[PDB]
């Protein structure tokens, strides 16, 4: 598969679909999330009847915050990937305001919601889904893609129970090495924080801040400050929950590991370091690719276009000017 | 305990990116 998945991934890579089709196609029903620049909106494309999941960025502000490349990065790897642990991007379009990426709608709310309600998961539901983001990474690292943002907040639970990979914001497609700050505090490598450079090590100790956080219920570093948080990611050392296995410890300690030689990941073995890791001796990674095993929970669903799975959000109208902006800035969108 | 640290500190909730 990862042979075929190259070829299908620069075909549209090299030339991206563009304008596929357009606001007034959907009815607006309630905002999923926001973000700095807009939010994403469950709709309905009234033509077939289907719920999606909508994305609406504001030109101006993403120009304000020179976000240009970042979004312009986002929709064209997202309309190119294809993984069954990658949200699928639908359509997508622009108008004289906004920029629009129409998606899978992913009913069953984000990790972070179940996994602070919940307090922790279990070490085989962590390890349930730890696996299906070692091959996410298998699949966007073979593209030369990085991810940068690995976070509960960014991992939709679809119905079946399995992870959807959304928010490529930070997404880039990179040979070699890349320099920007960017990412979620809790979750940069230090290499990131030390403005090294660094390449697509640092989505593996992203994994193990996830693994961690979904074990222990809390990451491995927080402090109420980013910068109280990047002190510890670079000089403190990384301690376990009495409960933690010694298995799942091992595997943590080769992920959040600074040193560049040694961590896992980033090995001539590569992905396989941690794929044959005693930590997940019980993972059918076959299996789990093919979506063949049963997830340890299942999202409550009360028919489509139901967002109870969704915290609530302050609406508000989409505008959209008589005027075009930063036309130039997004011509390739 | 660090259960107790982590829900009285502010990064409870969605947790934004940062970019410079
Ligand atoms: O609402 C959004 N995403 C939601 C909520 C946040 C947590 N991730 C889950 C996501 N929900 C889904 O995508 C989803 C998809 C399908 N079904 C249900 C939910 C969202 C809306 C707007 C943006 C957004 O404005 C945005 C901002 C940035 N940065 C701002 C800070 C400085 C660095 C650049 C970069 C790229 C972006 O695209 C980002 C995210």
């Amino acid at each position: 598969f990862l042979a075929k998945a190259k070829e299908d991934f620069l075909k549209k890579w090299e030339n991206p679909a563009q304008n596929t089709a357009h606001l007034d196609q959907f009815e607006r029903i309630k905002t999923l999330g926001t973000g700095s620049f807009g939010r994403v909106m469950l709709v309905k494309h009234m033509e077939t009847g289907n719920h999606y999941a909508m994305k609406i960025l504001d030109k101006q502000k993403v120009v304000k915050l020179k976000q240009i490349e970042h979004t312009l990065n986002e929709k064209r790897i997202l309309q190119a990937v294809n993984f069954p642990f990658l949200v699928k991007l639908e359509f997508s379009f622009k108008d004289n305001s906004n920029l629009y990426m129409v998606m899978e709608y992913v009913p069953g709310g984000e990790m972070f919601s179940h996994l602070r309600r919940i307090g922790r998961f279990s070490e085989p539901h962590a390890r349930f889904y730890a696996a299906q983001i070692v091959l996410t990474f298998e699949y966007l690292h073979s593209l030369d893609l990085i991810y940068r943002d690995l976070k509960p907040e960014n991992l939709l639970i679809d119905q079946q129970g399995y992870i959807q990979v959304t928010d490529f914001g930070f997404a880039k497609r990179v040979k070699g090495r890349t320099w920007t700050l960017c990412g979620t505090p809790e979750y940069l490598a230090p290499e990131i924080i030390l403005s090294k450079g660094y390449n697509k090590a640092v989505d593996w100790w992203a994994l193990g801040v996830l693994i961690y956080e979904m074990a222990a219920g809390y990451p491995p570093f927080f402090a109420d400050q980013p910068i109280q948080i990047y002190e510890k990611i670079v000089s403190g050392k990384v301690r376990f929950p009495s409960h933690f296995s010694s298995d799942l410890k091992d595997l943590l300690r080769n992920l959040l590991q600074v040193d560049l030689t040694k961590r896992f990941g980033n090995l001539k073995n590569g992905v396989n370091d941690i794929k044959n890791h005693k930590w997940f001796a019980t993972t059918d990674w076959i299996a789990i690719y093919q979506r063949k095993v049963e997830a340890p929970f299942i999202p409550k669903f009360k028919g489509p276009g139901d967002t109870s799975n969704f915290d609530d959000y302050e609406e508000e109208e989409i505008r959209v000017s008589i005027n075009e902006k930063c036309g130039k800035e997004f011509s390739e969108f | 305990t660090t259960y107790a640290d982590f829900i009285a500190s502010g990064r409870t909730g969605r947790r934004n990116a940062i970019h410079d």
